[PDB]
């Protein structure tokens, strides 16, 4: 079954941060989701697999971070 | 409760 996360896009200040071109990524190299970033955390639903997020550009002014890889185990944990 | 909060940090240009 899927299990419930949360991502957060912020600037160095602890804020959530609009306007950042984001994608979700599986080990295989499938697009699971693109979306801009809204100021707001963002809910994901996922099976059990290894995840990245990648910041396609940020908004003006700030830098790209780089990739998260993270896995949801079988049994709902999620470990970065 | 107990959701995972995974957290990205944009960093500031140094303009």
């Amino acid at each position: 079954s899927a299990t419930h996360i949360k991502f957060s896009k912020r600037d160095e200040d602890g804020r959530e941060l609009a306007g950042a071109t984001m994608e979700l990524r599986d080990s295989s190299g499938k697009t699971i989701s693109t979306w801009i970033s809204d100021g707001h955390v963002k809910d994901f639903y996922l099976y059990p697999g290894k995840y990245t997020f990648v910041e396609t550009a940020a908004p003006d002014g700030y830098e790209v971070a780089t990739p998260i890889e993270f896995t949801v185990n079988e049994d709902g944990q999620v470990t970065v | 409760r107990g959701v995972p909060h995974i957290v990205m940090v944009d960093a500031y240009k140094r303009y």
